[PDB]
């Protein structure tokens, strides 16, 4: 119990680490140095050499939806909707720095599979938005959701 | 209670099929193929190489040709018949020696040799491994319980284009007269990534925490 | 509305593979195994697969791995141009200023298309 | 006067040191994403109406030559059918993502997005863009000048 | 020096012209058109409306047709001959009254009636104005020196689709017998956005800091 | 590779204007001036111009402004479907729970295409 | 339910406001400008003129412990342990910027009443640490805690 | 359970009494005094002044002497017989007029005239009010539901030394013939802080959210 | 160990009050009601009650309020020196550069000890 | 050079790492958990075991003013103004988290040397503020400032 | 108040600190080889017994000296003097994630008697 | 230009001398003492301990007495004649062995054995070293280029009370018949902290960047 308290403390301390925190609210061009311009325009997948903390590395079991997403991305490539390099550039770079680290790995793969359908006009955004509504309605009406939820 | 990801997965998959981009049979076929995969073929390639100098030469020079001997044809094994779209068709095999030890990452994402090795580990996809291994590889490898002499060249291989790698470790002491099967058994997934070395008696990856899924495969 | 050719890559690559399907398309390589080359810091707007950590470093080419369109072109659907890709070994001391002299021999190997390379 | 300038500089500085509980985010597992967070990470960045913010002194800003040239490029690209303004808004104000959306300047985003439409609709390869940037920097370095930005 | 933005701007412009996407003449023509724009026509539209009740009804019901009377044709004044791509062809004129006072924003970006009013102010584009006006308008207006009785309806117009607005304020006291020129002179840019009301003897926007450009137009 | 039609818009809008070029294409309007409508919380993934702060609020239609494709379509190059747009006035107190009782008459007006509207 | 969702959203996005966040870890003297020196050495009670957001002002009911703390502080002053100026300087300034805004108002008053006892050596820190243990054991042994907890 | 603050309060209080610094009786005396306090004496001072011009002159010139007439002697009313240690003995009364309207803060903490007015409100102690009122007083007052003509001088008084203030508002219309009791009834706490003005019929502060305590007085 | 005198303040103040107990101790005031004074930006290390927002501003003295030790001395237990305190009115426009000219007459009044004041 | 730009870039994108950032503004006592109470009342110096990243370690040349501050602090103890343990407690704990990590190591030693003179009443705060005024005037006048600035 | 500035120098000159406190703690409660757990005593305002030790058990390896506790000395209170012990802790006992590969690693630090209890 | 730190340092020093708290003499004498300090005596203590087993047992049991042999008397060398106020009089010398290797830190600040070792390095004072060494010592040591067999006990000493440590490393191979001078030469500051081991031919700390002072000693 004492030890768990110690470890919770050490975790909490870190959130109070002092910093000079400058919120950015669309600064004028005179506030952007070449250094800043290179950093804002970086592709965020390029992390090698950045400093980071120790972690106990873990395995993770795969969600049904993650396996399905992986297969969807590869089948879209098999059938010529995109190449994997097109996927990597949309999924690991175009998503931008915030979503790149805030959302989970296969979250990004899945958002980017939706994205290719709309960007190449295989579906309209209206069709995607309408289909999400349909899926939520299938669920609420007790009709089930594929392998995720029985009727 | 389905999550937002489950809702959007079903939406995407139904739209793609409705619009004739891929079929439900395509998707089943791909998932069926993925379920076949695992690290045994790659362990077998290393065992065969430890037993046949000519085949070890082929592994080091032409990993794609060498993979055929353990049943993984990087072109024709996958359902596309043109290699998988994400892992391509250029396997290279990295040979450790008494003065060289390799370990692999994809700092840009998670590129990994799925056709011959199976699923990439969670931690391999992590930003944390992707940041640190390239720049502090002795520190990271020590966390996995591996240290080498300071004069041994540790080489980190960063899989940033179309090549995928497996590590062929040195054959360990205490394996005189072993058969291909006994040898392959100690070449674990972690040995093939390079964060572990094969040891007689050790036939599974070192146990570590497993993060559970809300709803599993 | 534009129409996307969904059969092109399968026509070209089926039974051959990627990047085998580009073999011969780059012509003559500019560099050879054993050449020392420095990584040019080309503009990286929107996409690159040549990591920042390599820019301006010198390394040695150890293999001509395959021919392929550069990812900067393939990821925007442009595959008309094909170039040689090289596997380059860098000394870790040349990448990270802090790297210990005790770990004298440690290296990093990665792949770079010809467009990033200049003679050292 | 100089002292008042130091006073307002001080108020601006102390705001950088306001205490906070700051949680870095590092690719969480899907089990750590709530509906609330899913909706917040997938929000369209431009939609800011009603967000809390502080009083700020509002200022005017002179137009830069490059901002006027960017604005005219973006409208000429639409005049001539490369895109509609709605396509521009969606690329410029939403698809840039939250970090660039608030970290870069307003016409910075217009200019990046003008380069973006040329590449995404394949009018120019990314290689052509990267090479043109290389060639422009060499122009500046050489003393030969760069249009109205820099006389030879 | 030259900035990264100046180098990118010349790269995108030279590439667009090399690829025939627009011409060098198109770009010069567009900049020449933008240089014509400013707040004088909108102020004259308001002054004419105060002086002629039938023109005022035309402004409130059909701002596009009314605009023609001050030389701004929303279809044919811009070089396109189909309105400017970003400001469209649906001006609405919002008429204040003794019980109604309007102020305009575009919370999603900076949409503003450029053809009849000219350049949007820097502050009008700020994330701060865009967050706060829709929710605390009387706080924001009071920062601009404008306060109104609690009973007057303040209506914020959020320009989020293809309509652009100008505000036609109430004509103030102290202007008996004034001419169109005298009335127009007090209707500033700020009065047409709604952050100021017109006052006799005030013929310029309220002074505030001007952040200077590195290379100004 | 795909080809983009660059003359479509100019051919349709020249001499006429946008959104005037879409006049008549929406057919009959579903709602009328003075109608009370609630804003549906439709999925907003990737793009919307119906601000979050309106969702689920009820307001009054004050004007049928024009016909146009929805921006959620136009911003992805899809102009086949054209719908009516309505100017809606909301009471401030209905949007913002903390809005002062002192300022009881204050409102917000903004435009919303028909797809977001339902009878209140 | 939709409106509640909208308002939770507007609260959540604030947390993702981008910023240039520089953790400070004992920077060298060459990294401290006169501007920074004046800011780090400021007294933190001096807030007037700082920008802040709207809030709906509320009243708050007083905790028994808050009333007792206020009395303790005034009685210590009545009986000559300190003056209220000494209290303000310790409570509103010496606590430092982090505690000044991280802890509650009467939290600060209470921590500073404890501080004066130790700083002027009316009690040793050992006696204070020992008394906190005593209070916790009184509670744990079902013996109650003054007016907060009956036996 | 009990909180860390409850534990530390008991500890401090028991040590102080053990070391002879104050007694248990002193502590009870002080809490009993605080429980006596409230805004009625100050409302009475304002009503008396509205009814007697000589007494209003004294309020404005010497608030300490004036306060005696409503039974609050700032020296001798508190248990010390030297004024309370934290609120001292220099009350000033600020007289509003048709061209001047005052509002009070302590930007440095929460200094407030407890001997004549009772406990300070939570929001008055808040960093938010302490930051904003000095610099945007018309904006903050408008949130409290108060606006004044723009030519009226709003004066903010920041109580940063030993003076404590109350506001004497102007006597409102609609109070002809009223008695002292009727007038005092409409002078609420908020009127005496200056965030509200007295109105016939309104005898309590504006209702606002009350944050509840874990364990109340 | 040092001994603290716990009776001194009650002996001096009982029946008199604070700041009455210091009356007369500051001597002749340096300034007078109606003088224009500027606030000196004295070092503020460890403690001050002269808010940063006033430093370098000019205001008018409207009252000599009382004599007292400065809080910078009283808060460290030093009460040997006593000075005059002044109530000073500033125009809001002289404090906050953004303040609106429409609110021409708004002011701020606060107290400052003599040590911070110079003739304007 | 290009390499200087590369390491500058890695340092810059660390400033733009995504976070959930909750500003704190004097919360009510009901928002303070035990965990947070313990974390706000921690002694700042106790940092062992906190997570941190690898950093290049450097040497730093001693400033004249650092050597002078060190000698002042030790001479104050030699001559009985304090013991080093009093110094450590004032210097490394009572300064609070923000200054503790925001200011330089000998900046804290120097501030704390000024602090002990005031807190034990050897010097009034007025004498210290006045001495700072007079030192700045000495610098401004051209008359020099000891070994820091010749006349 | 008057601060005595000569007390420390009078007692420590020619002798040193903590040598000037020798014998003032009386009998030690614990002995070399004893296993002791570190009490999580309140740490308000000051402590030199690091949080990362609290509740851990380790082995006493040396009775290093006698001195006032720093929790006392740092506030000018030197009347009470206690024994100080050097403790060795196994790293695995402090840090849950410590590698099993590095099984033998330890940390040694000093703790005054008030924080110790028999394990 | 002189910094705020230089101004404050002269203010504190002139006030302490004016008030008689220490003398101008005292301050010059202390700086002269600090100038005499450095890593040479601690290195000689280790070389003598390697050359004389009775002296090594004296070092391990009684570092204070042992220190006298290399001319550092922890009581009488400093000007106080009672040890330095901040480093005290209880040196312990930690003897590494083939199964034990020590490294030292002060997690609470920067406590270091100045009288026998000289100035603490900048990095030893960093919050980064102070956080990480106690918990990940093999990660930190490996950043300094030191790794040891997984079975060797690494012992971190945290100098949190009045003891200061130096590390007496094991004497390395390749030094047969070496003299005291030759052995002392390889025992650098870093070897005495424990972040390096002594090696024939290495007589200086590992090079790293030196951050320059604006006005250096
Ligand atoms: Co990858
Ligand atoms: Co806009
Ligand atoms: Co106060
Ligand atoms: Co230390």
């Amino acid at each position: 119990s004492i030890r768990e308290e110690v470890h919770r403390h050490l975790g909490t301390v870190a959130l109070m680490q002092p910093a000079l925190h400058q919120q950015t609210h669309a600064p004028a061009p005179t506030e952007i140095t070449h250094t800043l311009f290179r950093a804002y325009t970086r592709v965020p997948h390029d992390v090698g050499g950045e400093a980071d903390v120790p972690i106990e590395y873990h395995e993770k079991e795969e969600e049904i939806w993650e396996l399905n997403t992986f297969a969807t991305c590869e089948c879209l490539a098999w059938r010529g909707v995109w190449t994997a390099e097109e996927r990597r550039r949309k999924q690991n770079c175009d998503v931008g720095q915030t979503v790149y680290l805030g959302m989970p790995y296969y979250g990004r793969w899945l958002l980017t599979a939706a994205r290719i359908l709309v960007d190449k006009q295989f579906v309209t955004l209206t069709e995607l938005h309408n289909k999400i509504v349909e899926m939520r309605e299938r669920v609420a009406s007790g009709q089930g959701l594929g392998e995720y939820l029985p009727p | 209670e389905v999550s937002d990801f489950e809702i959007l997965e079903m939406a995407v998959r139904e739209l793609a099929i409705e619009k004739g981009l891929f079929s439900a049979e395509d998707h089943r076929v791909w998932k069926d193929y993925v379920h076949t995969l695992g690290p045994l073929p790659a362990a077998r390639l290393v065992a065969k190489a430890w037993l046949d100098p000519e085949y070890k030469k082929l592994c080091i020079e032409d990993g794609v040709e060498a993979s055929k001997a353990v049943g993984v044809n990087w072109v024709t094994s996958p359902p596309t018949q043109f290699g998988t779209p994400s892992d391509y068709c250029n396997l290279r095999v990295l040979a450790d020696s008494p003065t060289l030890k390799h370990v692999v990452v994809c700092t840009l994402c998670s590129c990994y040799p799925w056709p011959i090795l199976g699923q990439s580990p969670e931690w391999y996809r992590s930003p944390n491994y992707r940041r640190r291994l390239v720049r502090w590889p002795r520190q990271v490898l020590a966390e996995f319980g591996l240290q080498l002499p300071s004069e041994v060249q540790i080489r980190v291989a960063d899989s940033n284009q179309k090549t995928r790698y497996i590590v062929m470790p040195v054959r360990p002491e205490g394996t005189d007269g072993w058969t291909e099967d006994q040898l392959a058994e100690i070449v674990t997934r972690d040995c093939l990534i390079g964060v572990a070395v094969p040891k007689p008696g050790i036939t599974v990856n070192a146990k570590r925490p497993v993060l559970k899924a809300n709803r599993p495969v | 509305k534009p129409v996307w050719d969904r059969t092109h890559h399968a026509k070209m690559a089926t039974g051959i593979g990627d990047p085998q399907c580009f073999k011969g398309m780059a012509g003559k390589s500019k560099f050879n195994v054993g050449d020392r080359v420095r990584i040019k810091d080309l503009p990286d707007l929107f996409y690159t697969r040549t990591m920042t950590y390599t820019r301006g470093a010198t390394g040695t080419i150890v293999r001509l791995v395959y021919e392929s369109p550069a990812a900067e072109d393939e990821a925007f659907g442009n595959e008309e141009n094909v170039e040689w890709f090289y596997s380059i070994v860098f000394a870790q001391k040349d990448l990270w200023p802090e790297y210990s002299d005790t770990f004298a021999n440690d290296t990093l190997e990665t792949e770079i298309p010809e467009r990033y390379l200049e003679k050292a």
